[PDB]
């Protein structure tokens, strides 16, 4: 669902300045801007 | 501002000594292309405990 | 007077050269260090050490301390 | 018992990596941020030792 | 010399400027003024 929702984990460094990390119980699953991180958090909470 | 090799990843030795060659790939490059590397190192803010900073904060 | 009170207070007080320096930038290459020092007015409100005093003690003792700590780290790295 | 191995050692030992990858992974951003850039340089060379 | 490794000049210069003193009377610091209409100076 994260990969569907706008984040992507790379093989070579798919990372830049503003992009913050998203962490699945100790496993890096993607990178996304904090606005999109907040949107993902809220939509995940409401789906749950 | 760093000088990496292009065949291997081995960080080249400082060209200040002599020519640029990686110890594993043994690859050749002209050292003069990237000579005079300027690095402007700055001190992080909120690092000097002052007696006047309270007059500036 | 209170003016002489605060003058004597800053007089017998001890200050550290860190307490008058602003951000310190250091450019790399030679090897160059440049300290920013506050404006002598705001620098003389909370103080009253003169510019020449800074000049002299900066040069002598600051070079002494800087070279000493560089030699410390270089000797630590020699191993 | 405590045990202490340098982090660059296991970083290179974990995957078949080249040093540019370690650098551009730790600090690949804002190309040439002063503090991070010089610290990672010093680390890479201190392991190259 | 170039053979010398890189130096953390920011931290070293901060340590120098933080360790060097202009005028210190040995073992005194922080002279302060506290208020009986009896002006006094309390020094550490
Ligand atoms: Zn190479």
């Amino acid at each position: 669902l994260l990969l569907s929702l706008g984040v992507d984990p790379p093989s070579v460094v798919g990372h830049e300045s503003g992009w913050g990390c998203v962490q699945l119980d100790g496993k890096i699953v993607g990178w996304c801007t904090y606005k999109l991180a907040k949107h993902v958090a809220d939509v995940l909470r409401l789906m749950k | 501002s760093l000088i990496f090799c292009s065949e291997c990843g081995n960080l080249l030795e400082s060209t200040t000594a002599q020519w640029t060659t990686c110890d594993q790939c043994q690859s050749v490059y002209p050292s003069e292309q990237f000579a005079n590397l300027v690095v402007e190192t700055k001190s992080s803010a909120s690092a000097f405990p002052s007696a006047l900073k309270l007059k500036h904060s | 007077s209170d003016k002489r009170a605060s003058a004597f207070c800053k007089e017998v007080n001890k200050l550290v050269l860190s307490e008058v320096v602003r951000q310190v930038r250091v450019t790399e290459k030679t090897y160059a260090i440049r300290l920013d020092l506050y404006s002598r007015d705001e620098y003389q409100d909370e103080y009253g050490v003169l510019q020449e005093e800074i000049e002299s003690t900066f040069s002598n003792r600051f070079l002494k301390i800087l070279n000493r700590i560089i030699k410390s780290y270089l000797a630590k790295s020699k191993q | 018992n405590e045990y202490l191995i340098p982090s660059m050692m296991i970083l290179k030992a974990l995957l078949e990596t080249s040093d540019k990858e370690i650098f551009e992974g730790i600090v690949g951003k804002d190309l040439g941020n002063t503090f991070l850039t010089d610290r990672v340089e010093l680390m890479l060379r201190a392991y190259k030792s | 010399p170039i053979n010398t490794e890189k130096l953390l000049m920011v931290s070293l210069v901060e340590k120098a400027c933080s360790e060097t003193v202009i005028h210190e009377i040995p073992g005194i610091t922080r002279c302060f003024s506290k208020p009986d209409t009896v002006p006094k100076v309390i020094t550490e």
